[PDB]
């Protein structure tokens, strides 16, 4: 029982990690666009 | 994917993990 | 022993994940505010 | 077997988490620099 | 560390974890 | 929560996890 709960927890945590990676990539693109905008201005 | 959906899914997975970890605290 | 260490590791990792989510949300709000500022300017 | 796979998964997930922390720190510094730039302007 | 390398390493670790979790699904 | 505290807590949890994983390497 303890083992299956741990496996399920890691599975869900990997989904969480994947969402945080998505977020970070979005933010990186957006800050880069702002930096370039200001440079181009 | 949107930020509103991002927040929803984050919350879903977090609550599931909490439940799983607790349910294991009761080894 | 191996099992309790793994459970404790996941527990701490979930705390880490929660901190990264806090950070990402903070950053998203801040970049959005900057984007709107520049648009309003 | 199940146990070693779980340990290895947590080990790799900790590496992932460390990468996301690096990313968030980079982004925080960059948005802060932009905010200050705009304030100084 | 660069963002290109960041993405590469993220992908490496993610695929490894997927393999490990699946290989355990077969308890 | 502040960024200084964020960094502190990140470091705390990371070092704990390292210790736990190592202590399990010694199955």
């Amino acid at each position: 029982q303890q083992q299956n709960n741990l496996l399920r927890a890691i599975e869900a945590q990997q989904h969480l990690l994947q969402l945080t990676v998505w977020g970070i990539k979005q933010l990186q693109a957006r800050i880069l666009a702002v930096e370039r905008y200001l440079k181009d201005q | 994917m949107t930020w509103m959906e991002w927040d929803r899914e984050i919350n879903n997975y977090t609550s599931l993990i909490h439940s799983l970890i607790e349910e294991s605290q009761n080894q």
